[PDB]
């Protein structure tokens, strides 16, 4: 069979008997930088930043899930007004992610103009980003105790007056792609997972969903305050592309949806846990009393220890189950930080769903897995 | 915002729906980019007595692991009750 | 609560059958997109007049770190070395000594802006404020040298910067 | 400790005193432990440290303009808990967790003192005491300080 | 309640408590040890030789159905004669709930591919191979994963130093990329962070 | 203040200068070398000493949250000024 | 008790007998119990698990109520489930792992921190 | 009582050819192992309870741009620990490092008296509180 | 500006490194690097590309992208924002604005 | 300034024909904004 | 029981030695294919050198399991250069055209530098 070493940061070794595509192997590495190991010389603090860059269309869900499994190390607790904001902020990530997710798979089967339409979306929710943390894309905002900062005053009006408008986004690009039969006929009965295989490969998020398993984190295992939200839960029929487009849009109404209770359900009070020996202290304080000026010395220099002890901690991430199998030997620096990406084992299984299809499928057996290398090779 | 009429109803027909009352770019209703300064609150333990730290010390409550059994009639178990059916939606139960 | 996407069963009446008939053969679904393309080409465009307009950017924005003064003139600096020690890049590089009068201040500042993460952990653990990230986004340079700061670089953005820098600092440091 | 104060007078200012080119004394950091009121009395022999005053009044020093030079002087650094007696050659060098801790011995005289020497990007920044219980304990002349 | 503290869930500590006990009465063949966490997390750990049989009952079993492969990974501890700790972590939709599967193993002796049981488990043992140099028997395609090709060393080894031991660059006498000994401009430098003082009297070992 | 050496180059306010014979000086052929000419040490030398009349004083830098950590200073001396370890502003006591 | 159209999971074909198709399963993984010794605790547990489903079978006419007593999810998932479990039991036999402990760890094998 | 067959191996284990490092980095090092010394700034004794190896210390020199602190020994920051000498010893052996060892520095018991502060005949009496 | 979106290695003036080059990547980029058709500059964008940024000390990253091919502009930040890029992009400009290339030749 | 313009098109800068003793006529940056103007222009407040 | 360990490949030197003769034969095979495939600048007696240096070195290797290792590893170096994973960079990493030779001898050493 004719053999081809596509390459380039995906390299795919295919051999093709003409049209068919009759085995596919994915050699990655090309963007390996040993995050993993570099974690072991940094504080649990200097170790925040590193998530920000593993799956960087979701950066603040990354930090959620190494904030969430800090906390649970420490035993200690994040305030309920800081719950509220990583949420509000976890709902506004997973619209970041589902725009460059389906216009990136649809810019890469012909459909460039969606693209274009969306990302001027994006631009502004890289607006709310950057008023809360200063940064467009890596705030390094989700901290173990909570958030850094407070929200500035006026934030919530303008994340109101943009959500007003979203759905009205959402349904001009459902007019270009969702009836277009272009579109369908790349898409439908492509890529097909049974609902038993798609389980026993490690798949996660719409990967199961599209195939009609009923399984979503933010529902079984909640984590924050996601169990005093409303949302639904797409669902597939037969387990293929244009199923699993059609949930990622219905997750990006859904979304609006909680955003929407999370603006007018925003409580009072502080930002991050009020102990001083997790969460530094206010600058006032710190200029004018003693303690707060050595636990902000030793924070920022040592760092906080974490009791000894390993935890697997995961979320409902955008493009799936993301984790950390987290592991402290009771310093300040982890001994172990694996990390569990949704896309390694997603792209594990791009041999088995393009058998017989084409090789212009592989294209979109890629993109309807939504796979970014940052978190596949770490 | 400054289109005429004319081309408004044009796109409006074009697109099928009332593309002015949700327009994506940002005149006036966005928040002054100068706000009055805020006052934050302050957390629980901020208080003057009844407030020492081993009564509120979250990480000296860890403890080490349980162990259960280790090398050196009953009834079944599960390791938890099995997971309730889910329901519905009657907001929109089909798409 | 869950939802079905595509659990839909056409209808297989006459009228319903022709309507998709019509579909497929005068290609209505496709004319209903050319004319949602056609509605962008009489919208306003997005695009602003870069360089002579700029993006909305927010105080808390974080770009070309740099040493500030006191109002007397003073560097606020006094190596503590609590930048150096969280600077999760080892970025930053510093040597201290006795001043001539005996103050506690760097004979040696180094940041180099090619580890850097711009990441703001530097600002957030000086006691003082003195390292800070101005709000300078455009400083790229032609050589990799010229992005090797030292404390003399470091010292020249703090004075042309702080006008600006001040006021920043002025409309956020409530939240901080 | 906790992690909060909720002490809200005015603090207490001490004046610093000068004793030799070796001891810095910034004496509003002492916290009256009376270490090296003890060591300079029972191990070194010369009894010109002690408290001077009364209560919250109370200090630490000669009392007169007196320089506390000893062949083991410099030890007074390592047992005071605080900053109040701080390597004067050393200030403001270098802060403790970015040196390399390298266990060697002396060679200053032949008693053979166990050390440690300090260096910090290539270069020795000061030289530590090594307990050794047959040969120095914990102390070190001020020559190989 | 305690505003600051995490909130104690003593339901499901009694629960998986008991299933732990529940799977250490059928497999006494393997497992060696059952311990729960303080913050509700079950792990069994085995011998090596019961990956296969340990893993085939929690998948396959009626009461405990653990169907999906959340992780597999390896720890390495080089004070320990097996340095290698295999860590499975597993996912269970019909009870909801979750288990950790831990087995040794060193530099020499193998562990029996997983793939049989979870077809996931393909490439998670590659990557423990690449980065630790864990031989997996009966692999059908076993082969470095992450790594570049010729790399010499595993390098998520305790030992292996942070920076290697070549460095790239592109020579113009050879036109081609080459690979030399590593110097470093500006060495890494070392903090020792730890403090003296014993922080958390729980955990204290025997003297 | 900045004073040049017998070679033609500025000295810093740390004290470096390449010397005469040294190599490293061709990195300044065709360029400049970066100077601040704003010596701190001079500046704070200008600021005069604060007359007050308390035993001890309180200095946090002025602007309050904005300055640096509070710190009180003791003036029972009256050979030499007291001065403050942040900002180098110095305070004496009146004639007592 | 109409028949349902679909099971809602991919690959997973509607089952037109479900009654018939359990007693045949569960039987089965009862006959395969008998071989294995009778103190072995997989035996007294999968017995004790098996016979219950199995009296649910056989005092439910219903599907639908069938469903909500198994606690299985649909009745072919409920089906899928026993074939595994009469998998996993001729297995067992192979393995015998309700023999003693094959060998113990050495001394600090699981001793965390070191 | 295990059912896989087992095999006899009696050699020195040595895995110096299959864990990648340069034989310049195996032949020329000289591993210490030891327990730290406690550092004398403080009184804590909770960095002294576990045993090092660290390898010898070489050269570092200058960058002519900056100043910065070069090297190009690749074990320069390798520090690993161990629970006990013996463990350390293994380690060192196996990967074909020639190491020193130091045995444990433990403080002597001391007999302590507050008493003995006051004493009427002994030359123990302070003279000062 | 001019500047289309997405050009051909062999149809295209400029090469933007945006990312962390790798050494499983590196001899990629130098293969596509000598079949670009001259004149042709590289753009260094981001912290990566400069100098190794935040994997500077890692074993599998190339420190810098300029020791694997030469560079014309550095744009740093990590990432730079989309008007950093832009900046560095009107900077390459310039600087090709200022070339001599048939005044040289002239005074050969 | 025009504040009917969209958010992001409502302040523009002319610059400068000459800057430094440099022809600025063509060769306009970004960077010849000096800070107290930089912050109105970029929307950092509202106040020039 | 201390020296029972688990085989990976080989139970005992003896047939150790024959997975070691058969990936000999592997290699020199397939050199003539490497160095006409990668366009090398090598002849094809230098590539049949480098591979009998390499074998020479793991010569002195009397534990069966780590031999079963290095055939392992052998094996998978030889799948990347028959599929042409590798490139020309990798295959040409043996041979250090670009590294000047470094002294062996103790008065050269001693001019250079601290190195023993
Ligand atoms: C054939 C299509 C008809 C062409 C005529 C276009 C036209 O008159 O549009 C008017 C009017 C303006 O369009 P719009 O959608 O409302 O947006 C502009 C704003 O209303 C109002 O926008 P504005 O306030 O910014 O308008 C100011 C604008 C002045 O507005 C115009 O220039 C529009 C007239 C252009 C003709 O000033 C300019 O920028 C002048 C630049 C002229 C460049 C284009 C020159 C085209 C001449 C033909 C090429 C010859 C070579 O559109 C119509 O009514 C079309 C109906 C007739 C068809
Ligand atoms: C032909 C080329 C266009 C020439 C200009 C046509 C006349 C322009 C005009 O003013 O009327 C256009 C008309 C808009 O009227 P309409 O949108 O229906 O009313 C909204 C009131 N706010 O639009 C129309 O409805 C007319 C077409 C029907
Ligand atoms: C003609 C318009 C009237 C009509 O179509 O019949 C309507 C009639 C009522 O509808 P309904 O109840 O759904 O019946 C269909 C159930 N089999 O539905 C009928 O039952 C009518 C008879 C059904 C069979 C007619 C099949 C029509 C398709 C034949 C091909 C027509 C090709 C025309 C040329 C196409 C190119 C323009
Ligand atoms: S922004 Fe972050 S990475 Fe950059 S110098 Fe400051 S602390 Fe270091
Ligand atoms: S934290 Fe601030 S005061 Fe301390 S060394 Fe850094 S810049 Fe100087
Ligand atoms: S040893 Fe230090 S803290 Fe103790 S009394 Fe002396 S100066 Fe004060
Ligand atoms: S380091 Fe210690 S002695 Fe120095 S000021 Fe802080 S608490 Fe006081
Ligand atoms: S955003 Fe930062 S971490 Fe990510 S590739 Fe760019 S420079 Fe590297
Ligand atoms: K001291
Ligand atoms: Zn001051």
């Amino acid at each position: 069979n004719l053999t081809l070493n596509f390459g380039p940061v995906l390299r795919l070794v295919m051999e093709l008997s003409g049209e068919m595509v009759r085995k596919c192997d994915p050699h990655i590495g090309l963007l390996h930088r040993g995050t993993e190991k570099l974690i072991e010389y940094k504080t649990y603090l200097q170790a925040l930043p590193y998530f920000d860059r593993l799956d960087y269309v979701s950066m603040m869900c990354n930090e959620q899930a190494y904030s969430l499994a800090v906390e649970k190390l420490l035993n200690i607790r994040p305030p309920p007004r800081a719950q509220w904001i990583r949420v509000l902020f976890g709902e506004i990530t997973r619209l970041l992610n589902h725009i460059m997710a389906v216009t990136t798979h649809a810019l890469d089967i012909g459909a460039m103009t969606p693209f274009f339409w969306m990302f001027e979306e994006r631009e502004k929710m890289f607006e709310f980003y950057e008023r809360v943390s200063g940064a467009r894309m890596h705030a390094a905002y989700v901290r173990p105790g909570g958030v850094h900062q407070d929200l500035p005053l006026g934030l919530m009006d303008d994340i109101y007056e943009f959500s007003k408008n979203f759905s009205l986004r959402i349904d001009e690009l459902e007019e270009m792609l969702t009836n277009n039969r272009i579109w369908r006929n790349r898409t439908v009965d492509i890529g097909i997972v049974t609902a038993e295989d798609a389980l026993n490969y490690g798949f996660s998020g719409v990967m199961l969903r599209g195939s009609g398993i009923q399984w979503d984190l933010r529902k079984t295992q909640p984590y924050d305050v996601y169990d005093q939200v409303e949302f639904d839960v797409p669902i597939g029929s037969r387990g293929d592309c244009y199923d699993r487009y059609l949930c990622r849009v219905e997750e990006m109404r859904q979304s609006i949806r909680i955003i929407s209770q999370c603006l007018n359900k925003m409580p009072p009070g502080e930002i991050k846990v009020d102990d001083a020996k997790v969460s530094p202290p206010k600058r006032a304080e710190m200029k004018t009393s003693m303690e707060s000026l050595i636990h902000h010395f030793k924070l920022y220099t040592e760092g906080y220890q974490v009791p000894p002890g390993a935890t697997y901690t995961a979320i409902e991430a955008p493009k799936g189950e993301f984790g950390v199998y987290l592991v402290s030997d009771g310093s300040s620096r982890p001994y172990r930080c694996k990390i569990k990406a949704p896309g390694f084992a997603h792209l594990a299984g791009l041999d088995k769903m393009s058998k017989g299809h084409m090789l212009a499928d592989v294209v979109a057996i890629i993109g309807t897995q939504d796979i970014v290398f940052g978190e596949v090779d770490r | 915002a400054s289109a005429t009429r004319f081309i408004q109803w044009l796109r409006n027909w074009a697109s099928g729906r009332d593309l002015q009352a949700k327009l994506q770019l940002r005149y006036q209703e966005i928040s002054k980019r100068t706000q009055p300064p805020p006052k934050l609150p302050v957390g629980p333990s901020h208080k003057l007595s009844n407030n020492y730290y081993c009564t509120r010390d979250g990480r000296r409550e860890a403890m080490p692991p349980s162990i259960v059994m280790s090398s050196q009639e009953k009834k079944a178990v599960s390791p938890a009750p099995p997971i309730k059916r889910w329901e519905l939606s009657q907001d929109e139960p089909y798409l | 609560t869950y939802k079905y996407v595509n659990l839909r069963e056409p209808s297989m009446d006459m009228k319903s059958v022709t309507d998709r008939a019509a579909q497929t053969l005068l290609w209505t679904e496709l004319i209903r997109g050319l004319g949602m393309t056609l509605s962008y080409l009489f919208r306003e465009p997005a695009t602003i007049n870069y360089p002579f307009e700029k993006g909305p950017l927010s105080p808390r924005f974080r770009g070309e770190h740099a040493l500030r003064r006191y109002p007397s003139g003073e560097e606020r600096c006094i190596a503590c070395k609590l930048c150096e020690a969280v600077c999760p890049a080892q970025a930053i590089t510093i040597e201290a000594e006795p001043r001539a009068d005996g103050s506690r201040r760097t004979t040696r500042y180094d940041i180099d802006m090619t580890k850097c993460i711009y990441c703001g952990f530097c600002q957030e653990a000086c006691p003082v404020d003195a390292i800070v990230e101005g709000p300078n986004f455009e400083f790229s340079t032609e050589t990799h040298e010229e992005l090797l700061y030292n404390k003399e670089k470091l010292l020249n953005n703090g004075d042309k910067w702080e006008a600006e820098i001040a006021a920043n600092i002025q409309a956020d440091y409530l939240y901080r | 400790g906790s992690d909060r104060s909720r002490f809200l007078e005015g603090k207490r200012a001490v004046e610093d005193k000068n004793i030799g080119p070796l001891v810095k004394t910034i004496m509003t950091r002492c916290i009256q432990c009376t270490r090296c009121i003890r060591f300079a009395s029972e191990i070194a022999g010369v009894d010109d440290l002690g408290t001077t005053g009364r209560g919250n009044d109370m200090q630490v020093g000669t009392y007169i303009e007196k320089m506390f030079m000893s062949e083991l002087s410099g030890n007074i650094i390592d047992i005071c808990p605080v900053g109040a007696l701080t390597s004067k050659p050393y200030a403001f060098t270098a802060r403790p967790w970015e040196t390399r801790k390298t266990e060697s011995i002396d060679v200053m005289d032949a008693v053979g003192s166990n050390i440690v020497v300090s260096t910090r990007t290539g270069e020795v920044m000061r030289i530590l005491p090594r307990m050794h219980e047959d040969i120095n304990e914990e102390w070190i002349s001020d020559k190989t300080r | 309640t305690r505003p600051t503290v995490r909130p104690r869930n003593d339901v499901a500590h009694k629960q998986l408590s008991a299933f732990g006990e529940y799977v250490a009465e059928i497999l006494p063949k393997y497992v060696q040890q059952v311990q729960v966490s303080c913050f509700n997390e079950l792990e069994i750990c085995i011998h090596p030789d019961g990956v296969i049989p340990v893993l085939t009952f929690l998948r396959d079993h009626s009461n405990a159905q653990f169907k999906s492969l959340a992780d597999l990974t390896a720890v390495d501890i080089p004070t320990r004669q097996n340095r290698f700790e295999i860590v499975y972590n597993l996912l269970s939709l019909r009870f909801n709930s979750r288990i950790r599967v831990k087995t040794y193993t060193d530099e020499l002796t193998p562990i029996e591919s997983s793939v049989p049981v979870y077809k996931a488990a393909n490439w998670y043992e590659r990557e423990i191979w690449d980065m630790f140099g864990v031989f997996f028997a009966n692999h059908p395609d076993l082969r470095r994963i992450l790594t570049d090709y010729g790399f010499e060393g595993h390098p998520f080894r305790k030992d292996f130093p942070l920076s290697g031991y070549v460095e790239l660059r592109y020579d113009d006498e050879v036109k081609r990329v080459v690979a030399e000994p590593v110097e470093l401009a500006q060495e890494f430098r070392k903090f020792d962070l730890n403090s003296p003082w014993e922080a958390f009297p729980a955990y204290r070992q025997p003297p | 203040g900045v004073r040049t050496s017998p070679t033609g180059e500025k000295v810093t306010h740390t004290g470096q200068v390449y010397d005469d014979g040294d190599y490293r000086k061709v990195r300044f052929v065709g360029r400049q070398k970066e100077v601040n000419e704003n010596f701190a040490i001079d500046l704070i030398a200008e600021q005069p000493v604060s007359q007050v009349g308390s035993r001890v004083i309180s200095c946090d830098g002025g602007g309050g949250a904005l300055g640096h950590p509070r710190v009180y200073i003791n003036l029972d001396k009256e050979t030499k000024t007291g001065t403050c370890g942040y900002c180098g502003l110095q305070f004496r006591q009146q004639h007592h | 008790g109409l028949l349902k159209k679909t099971t809602g999971l991919v690959g997973l074909a509607v089952c037109e007998t479900p009654h018939e198709r359990l007693k045949i399963l569960y039987t089965k993984i009862l006959d395969v119990l008998g071989h294995i010794p009778k103190n072995a605790a997989y035996r007294k547990y999968t017995e004790q698990i098996t016979n219950e489903k199995l009296s649910m079978v056989k005092a439910e006419p219903d599907v639908k109520k069938l469903e909500e007593r198994l606690q299985g999810g649909q009745i072919e998932e409920v089906i899928l489930q026993a074939e595994n479990e009469l998998s996993l039991a001729r297995k067992m036999i192979q393995w015998k792992p309700w023999e003693p402990l094959v060998e113990e760890p050495p001394a600090s094998q699981w001793k965390w921190p070191i | 009582t295990r059912d896989t067959q087992l095999i006899t191996v009696d050699e020195k284990l040595d895995i110096t050819t299959i864990t990648g490092v340069p034989e310049e980095h195996i032949k020329t090092r000289k591993a210490r192992i030891f327990v730290p010394a406690r550092n004398n700034m403080q009184s804590g004794v909770n960095n002294t309870k576990k045993w090092k190896m660290e390898f010898d210390t070489r050269e570092r020199w200058e960058n002519p741009l900056m100043g910065w602190a070069s090297t190009a020994d690749p074990l320069s920051n390798l520090v690993l620990t161990f629970s006990t000498k013996e463990d350390a010893v293994a380690f060192a052996e196996k990967n074909g490092w020639s190491y020193d060892v130091e045995e444990r520095k433990v403080p002597k018991p001391k007999s302590k008296s507050y008493g003995a502060n006051f004493s009427w005949n002994k030359r123990t009496r302070v003279s000062t509180k | 500006f001019g500047v289309v979106f997405r050009a051909s290695p062999r149809q295209s003036d400029v090469m933007i490194v945006a990312g962390t080059l790798t050494n499983k990547m590196a001899p990629a980029l130098r293969k596509v690097y000598d079949q670009m058709p001259e004149p042709r500059y590289v753009v260094s964008m981001g912290s990566c590309a400069n100098g190794g940024g935040y994997y500077h000390y890692s074993y599998s990253v190339v420190r810098g992208c300029d020791r694997i091919v030469p560079v014309d502009i550095y744009v740093p930040g990590c990432p730079p924002t989309a008007e950093a890029l832009l900046y560095g992009i009107l900077q390459l400009q310039k600087k090709i604005k200022r070339e001599k290339r048939l005044r040289i030749w002239y005074r050969r | 300034e025009d504040n009917k313009q969209f958010f992001g098109r409502h302040r523009w800068v002319i610059y400068t024909t000459e800057m430094n003793g440099k022809n600025t006529f063509w060769d306009v940056d970004g960077s010849m904004v000096p800070p107290e103007w930089h912050r109105w222009l970029h929307c950092m407040t509202d106040d020039p | 029981a201390s020296t029972s360990v688990k085989p990976i490949f080989s139970r005992d030197m003896n047939e150790a030695k024959r997975r070691v003769r058969e990936l000999y034969r592997a290699w020199y095979r397939e050199v003539p294919n490497t160095v006409h495939l990668f366009q090398l600048d090598i002849s094809v007696k230098q590539g049949r050198d480098k591979v009998r240096e390499m074998f020479k070195k793991n010569a002195h290797i009397t534990d069966p399991r780590v031999v079963d290792l290095l055939v392992i590893k052998g094996k998978m170096e030889l799948e990347e250069t028959i599929k042409v994973w590798k490139q020309r960079t990798h295959v040409m990493r043996f041979f250090h055209e670009t590294e000047a030779p470094r002294p062996k001898d103790f008065l050269s050493k001693f001019y250079v530098g601290h190195d023993p």
